[PDB]
Order: C-alpha cells, then sequence, then structure tokens
RNA sequence: GUGAAACUAAGUGGAGGUCCGAACCGACUGAUGUUGAAGAAUCAGCGGAUGAGUUGUGGUUAGGGGUGAAAUGCCACUCGA
RNA sequence: AGGGCCUAAGAUCAGGCCGAAAGGCGUAGUCGAUGGACAACAGGUGAAUAUUCCUGUACUACCCCUUGUUGGUCCCGAGGGACGGAGGAGGCUAGGUUAGCCGAAAGAUGGUUAUCGGUUCAAGGACGCAAGGUGAAGGGGUAGAGAAAAUGCCUCGAGCCAAUGUUCGAGUACCAGGCGCUACGGCGCUGAAGUAACCGAUGCCAUACUCCCAGGAAAAGCUCGAACGACCUUCAACAAAAGGGUACCUGUACCCGAAACCGACACAGGUAGGUAGGUAGAGAAUACCUAGGGGCGCGAG
RNA sequence: GACCAGGCCCGGGCGACUGUUUACCAAAAACACAGGUCUCCGCAAAGUCGUAAGACCAUGUAUGGGGGCUGACGCCUGCCC
C-alpha cells in the first residue's frame, strides 16, 4: 500500500494569515489520506477488484483495484458490486456497473456518476454516498446531464464519466445520538446568533429572551441569509446552465 | 487552588524564550532592527535580555 | 585540516598545584592541568605527547564554571608520572 | 538435502532479533527513569 | 419453537458522553481568614473522574485586532477595545 | 543526556508571483523533539564527582592482516521502518511472606528461646522452549515493457513466535557475626550458611490476542535491486575471520512534593516524569509502622 | 466495635439527558447538545480573510459545503401577503 498517505494539512480551519476563516472546525480524529484516481486514465488495461475499505475521509466506500498487468489503484465503490468483480477504462467496454468511458459513446439514460467538466482535470462531479446521474440528451459539442441536485447541465461530451451508481446509500440512517459523536467527528459546536452580543453577530444583544428583530435574518457579516441569490452574475458558465435544482 | 494564580512567569525553557525575544529574533525584521538602534543609543548594557547559547554553561538541549 | 578552531601552538596554561592534583599522581599515574577553552582533547594529547615524548592512555575534560578548561591527562603503565612530574617541580 | 539453508539464516537471524528486542527493552527503560539496577535493588518504598 | 422467520430459557460476552470511589481536574455550601500564613487561601464537607477527559514539551492566531459550547468573558494581578 | 543522523507541528524560503516603502504569498530545499535511529554493567574509592576515576567482565564504530570478486560511490526504482482505543485470558518475573540452614542471644519481672540477625549478586556470551499462543513465520526459480509488486506452478525431520529458564560471567566476591584499634572518625584481620515452598503485580511477553468504530504521523538508519546519468578507478571498492591497534563538541556541582524554581518574604500556596516495603483492607483510601527523613528559627508562665 | 463508610421518602416549576460559563461576588432556568425545519451554493461553488497575489473552504464536490432559527422523545404547529 502506496496509496495510504499521511499527509494532511493540519489545523484545516486555519487560512495562510493563521485566523479561522472556515469556522467550526477543530477536535475530531486524526486520521490519513487514501489517493484516489478519479480520472481512470489507465486505458484498455483491464481491472480486477479485491477489496471494499472505510475510507476516513468520505460518506462513499473506497475500492482496492488490481490490474492485469501489475499494479494497483483506490476507487470509488459502485453501488452492486462487491468483491472479486471486473472493471476497465478506454473508449470501446460495455455498459457494466463500474467501467469507465467517455460520455460521447454512452447509451441515452444511464445511471452514472464521477463525470469531468473539464478534459483533463478527473472526475468531480457526483462523489458521495448514492450519488447519481442521468445522462438526458446530446447536442453537437455537449452532453445534457441531470446532476444530483436535480440540475440539468451542459457540459461536454468528450469528458469522461464511470457508470453506475455510487455505494453505501444507506448513511442517511445514522442518529448520531450524542454531543461526542459530532464532536469526534471533526465538526464543533456552533453559537447561534441571537444569543450573543450585539458587538459580535448582526442579531446580538437585546434584553430578556431576544426575536430576530432587525427586519431581516442576517449572517455575520450582514448579507440577508434565507433568500438571496449569490451565483455571480455574468459568469463563464451560465450559458450552459439549463435548469435550477429542486 | 489546586490552580495556581496570577503568576504571569513559570519555569520556561530558555530555548522558547530566546526563540520569542532573542537576538537572532530582533536581528531579522526591519521594526525590531530599529529597536536595537534605540536601545545602543540610549546605551544599554546589556541588549535584548533573554538570548542563549547553544553552547555549555548556560545550553538549553 | 585538524583543529576545530586552530589556536597556537601554545595551549596548556599550566599544572594545577593543589593536594587532589598530587595524590592523583600517584594513584592514576596521570597529570592534570588547565588549557584552552577551544583546546580539543585530541590538540592536548598530540601537544603533550609530542612536547614530553610520552604516551597518552586518555584525557578527560572539563569546564570549571568561570569558563576555564582543566584536563586530566592520563598515561600509560609505562610511563611514570611521579618522576615525570618531579622534573617540572610539582614535587 | 539442503534442509537446513532456512536453519543456516533462521539462526542467526534469530539471534539478531533478540538482541535488537533485548537492547529496545534497555532504551525504553532509560527513557522512564528506572534502568540502572543498582537503584532497583535499592528502591522498594511506597 | 416454527414451512423458515418471529419469539423465549440458560450459558458466554464486557458495551456504556454507565455506577461508587483515590490520583487527576474542578469550585456547590458553610466556617475561618479581612493593616491575612495567602492581592481568592485554610479547614470540613462537595461535582466529574474512559471522556465534549486531564496534562508535559514545541508551536499558531494580535488590538479599527484575535479568540470565545457566548459572560462583552479571556488575550501577562490591565479589557464595552 | 544532547549535537556531529532523521524528520512533524511550525518556521525561514533560492528562482517565481504580488505589493507606495516596510513587505505579503509560495515551490525546490534548509532548520525545528516533545517522536524515530543508534554501543556498559556490577562491585570499589572519596571533604565535595561518579553507568564519567579504580577493578573485573562487556559492547559500538573505524585502520591492520587471510580469503577473496571485479568494478565501486552516488543519484535512483522497490521492500521495510510504521504506529488507534477498549477489553479479557494465559505464561512469567520484580517484589513479598513463611520454612529450612547458619551465626548470635539474658534483654533483672510468673513463665519462657517460642528470641535477634544473615541467607545477596548486573550487563553481556553460549544454548533449548511447555496442555503459553497460533497450524502461512522463512524461502527457491519462472513468464508478461517487469530486477521488486501482481496471474498461474511446486516444496517444506508440518512447524513457528517469544518473556522466563540451564550455564559461564561468579573456585571471585558480597557477607551476619567475631578478634584489635585510640579519640570524637572509620579501619585492619577474620569470615558461617548462601536453599526451598507459597502469594504475586499497574512490570515483561505483547509494535501479541479478541472486539469496536470516531479508522489510528512523517523521514532517515536498515535490506533488496536491473536499468539510465554522472563521478571515484587498479599503492582500490564491497563480503567474511579470529587476534590486535585506535576512540570528536557540550552538559555533569547543589536545590529540584522546595528556606535555592514560580508566588516582592527563609510566604499554610503552584510545579512535568521515575521507584513503590509490612500489618490490617477490594484498594496508590484509611490507621499504625520499616527503610529514609524530620520536631515546623521567639520562648517562659 | 477504631479510622474508614449512602440518610430516605412524597409532590410541583425549568431544562431532556453527560457536558460548558462570568480566573477574583452570579454554575443556573443561561450556552452547547443529538433531532427538526428554511435558505444559499454545479465547482474557476457559495462563504470567509486579504490593496493584490493568493489562503481557507477541500486535496471536499449536493447523502457535500455555508448561513437563519428551533432544540431528545410523543402528539401537533391554525388565521392574515
Amino acid at each position: 500500500n502506496n496509496l495510504i498517505s499521511g499527509q494532511r494539512r493540519c489545523g484545516k480551519g486555519r487560512n495562510a494569515r493563521g485566523i479561522i476563516t472556515a469556522r467550526h472546525r477543530g477536535g475530531g480524529h486524526k486520521r490519513l489520506y487514501r489517493k484516489i484516481d478519479f480520472r481512470r486514465n489507465e486505458k484498455d488495461i483491464y481491472g480486477k477488484i479485491v477489496t471494499i475499505e472505510y475510507d476516513p475521509n468520505r460518506n462513499a466506500y473506497i475500492c482496492l483495484i488490481h490490474y492485469g498487468d501489475g499494479e494497483k489503484r483506490y476507487i470509488l465503490h459502485p453501488r452492486g458490486a462487491i468483491i472479486g468483480d471486473t472493471i476497465v477504462s478506454g473508449t470501446e467496454v460495455p455498459i457494466k456497473m463500474g467501467n469507465a468511458l467517455p460520455l460521447t459513446d454512452m447509451p441515452l439514460g444511464t445511471a452514472i456518476h464521477n463525470i469531468e467538466i473539464t478534459l483533463g482535470r478527473g472526475g468531480q462531479l457526483a462523489r458521495a454516498a448514492g450519488a447519481v446521474a442521468k445522462l438526458i440528451a446530446k447536442e453537437g459539442k455537449s452532453a445534457t446531464l441531470k446532476l444530483p441536485s436535480g440540475e440539468v447541465r451542459l457540459i461536454s461530451k468528450n469528458c469522461s464519466a464511470t457508470v453506475g451508481q455510487v455505494g453505501n446509500v444507506g448513511v442517511n440512517q445514522k442518529r448520531l445520538g450524542r454531543a461526542g459523536s459530532k464532536r469526534w467527528l471533526g465538526k464543533r459546536p456552533v453559537v447561534r446568533g441571537v444569543v450573543m452580543n450585539p458587538v459580535d453577530h448582526p442579531h446580538g444583544g437585546g434584553e430578556g429572551r431576544a426575536p430576530i428583530g432587525r427586519k431581516s435574518p442576517t449572517t455575520p457579516w450582514g448579507y440577508p441569509a434565507l433568500g438571496r441569490r449569490s451565483r455571480k452574475r455574468n459568469k463563464y458558465s451560465d450559458n450552459f446552465i439549463i435548469r435550477r435544482r429542486s | 487552588g489546586k490552580a495556581a494564580l496570577c503568576l504571569t512567569k513559570r519555569s520556561r525553557s530558555r530555548k522558547s524564550l530566546a526563540r520569542t525575544h532573542g537576538f537572532r529574533l530582533r536581528m531579522s525584521t526591519t521594526s525590531g532592527r530599529a529597536l536595537l538602534k534605540r536601545r545602543r543609543a540610549k546605551g544599554r548594557k546589556i541588549l535584548c535580555t533573554k538570548t542563549n547559547p547553544s553552547s555549555g554553561k548556560r545550553a538549553s538541549p | 585540516y585538524p583543529r576545530r578552531i586552530l589556536d597556537v601552538y601554545q595551549i596548556l596554561q599550566s599544572p594545577i598545584i593543589t593536594e587532589a592534583a598530587i595524590k592523583n599522581i600517584a594513584d592514576e599515574n596521570s597529570l592534570l592541568f588547565t588549557v584552552d577553552v577551544r583546546a580539543d582533547k585530541k590538540m592536548i594529547r598530540e601537544a603533550i605527547s609530542n612536547f614530553f615524548g610520552v604516551k597518552v592512555r586518555k584525557v578527560n575534560t572539563l569546564i570549571r564554571p568561570d569558563g576555564t578548561k582543566k584536563a586530566y591527562i592520563m598515561l600509560n603503565k609505562e610511563y611514570n608520572a611521579s618522576e615525570l612530574a618531579k622534573k617540572i617541580g610539582i614535587f | 538435502q539442503l534442509k537446513l539453508e532456512q536453519k543456516i539464516k533462521m539462526k542467526m537471524a534469530k539471534k539478531i532479533r533478540l538482541r535488537r528486542t533485548g537492547l529496545c527493552a534497555k532504551e525504553s527503560l532509560r527513557k522512564r527513569g528506572a534502568w540502572p539496577p543498582s537503584k532497583m535493588k535499592k528502591l522498594k518504598n511506597v
């Protein structure tokens, strides 16, 4: 195993300056990092699954592949798959669960994942547990995809995608059950707004118990949370997006 | 009580104190270099207290 | 390239003359001296051997708290430190 | 028929790893003091 | 005991922000102390005490700032700057 | 013990980017133990040091010489170092107790020897593992860009892994007690017995076993290895053997549950770790004690 | 038999619960909490910090990530734009 490397960034709520920009982090448990090939760019080399194991750094499980020529890679476990199953990346290849193939040659309407937005990079979309995309159409240079959010988006057709839904569908059936469970998961407590003083947070102060008194529900930094968009405006990708979410 | 109180000092290694306030620290920073200017100007005998030798007698290994 | 720090021909300041040293001459067959603070064991053994033409089983050195290095210079079972030190005015 | 090619290597390997584990049993018993057996025969106090 | 599940008696097992209780960490009540033995203690009892646990070493965050399980509390007996 | 080795958090950062200046970001590297890697124990001595000096017995790293092979060395591609919590059972020892063995014995009082002491030995070398655990540990060739990892072949007095234990170390000491010193301190001579039984750890086996999920550092030393790219090369590089010969810097005093650190005080306070005796007790609580240490720097009524 | 070594019961308010908090007058009914709901964000993500470069988010990608409010669990949560 040369894929399981202890090379954390450490602290990991703190920026370059050294201030807590991303809030409610720390405590946690020490964890390692499994590199995962989201590219799956070992082309025309026939592969075999061997073990399904726990990634501490994810929702979904990881799958250890042994290739025919004799090298090993970690990937995302698809839903139906088991130990000793078979896969391959390339152009031709069948549409059997867990195989990798560019979006052009794929069927119309198949549950898929690990999709690139830009050719070359790797695999950004549908990576969580139960992640699932459904190719709706195709148009010239583009393929029209429906995402896990419930949004239809034009992406480039030459881009890669791995067939099958992503496994471990039941991780919504946790109850955690106690403060301590979320504490050792990495997260930390979240102090409400209305509780604090006026100097700290917009809702702050107020004698007795405070109603959220200032006409709007506010962030810590003045910008109305609870209804108000924030998708820049005239962003580069704007053209490509077709729909909303749910 | 069992936690003592309002003793600002403790007994702490001269390593750490020299890496916080020592000569090599003051000498790096431009702002801090002009503190040594003021110290030689006033003519204080000991410039920056809290300096240690890497060598013996006052070594903090 | 020999010396950690180059120092001198000189090095050796003087022998220590006291009641402990006299007894250590008889017991251990060993001389006692004050040297350079920047003096090395290797440097001392090359000096004293090459000076008197005598062998040195081992040297062992310390820095008394003022900052002056004092060295015990031990001699082989062959060479006799009592008679050697007699002809350098310690007896 | 070359049936001690294990016991050529295995013996010396055992003698290596027993030395190594002996020395590591020393190293870890220095760190947390409690080594030089003069001290250990001296002390038994409460 | 059932088509098999379900269910139930005894064994095995050692979970638990489990229990009682030293070290350890705290600070609920009183008494004492009030030009004190101490610029927050002593004494008698008190809560937790395998965890959101305690702590050594070496580090990080800086005042129109930081940090805050949030009192405007803490940031060298200094804090609505 | 640290440094001459290694890296984490963090730090600084060549070239590079960004900024009125000061500078900010950031890679290659370089620092940075609280961690990895590495070689010594007993007895002895002395106003003040002792794993440092002395005596004995050890071990690590280099330079000789006997055999050798033709290249070494670095870069470099691998193996490995290498890691969690909790729980439980087993085997051991350290330590304790009791007996035996040996020496001593009036302790003024009814009885009484039923009394008092001693009974000790480390590192290391050589050598074997049981109703302790398990039933591939450890190899050898081969294909395919392939020397390692990986797809198929065979083979294993079917066994391994260890802490303890047997010996030397140690016919030496160490030693309870006796026989002489001469004034305020130890010191010369002598020297018996030196075993067994039971209890037994939070210590070791164990970086072992089971279970659990919150999924448990890095880098060098080490071992392979085939390349390519450089250097150093025939008064030479790597392997083994006894005997030799050789051995850098700094710390070492003293206090350190404190009258010496931190609290202005010779202050009822705070302060990381190690060793853990007996009787009673579940117990590191408690009570009374041993070894060891003290009677609290105003007293008298 | 000494030291050592639970007082117990019945009824109500608030908070579910272990937890945290005003060092030096407040330990609670205050904060947090598992759970719930709303709203933002398709990755060159929203948000945050910076004059900038760029850093966190995340070596994560909608069963994920940011923010508002409520506070286990049970039954619920009406009228007004």
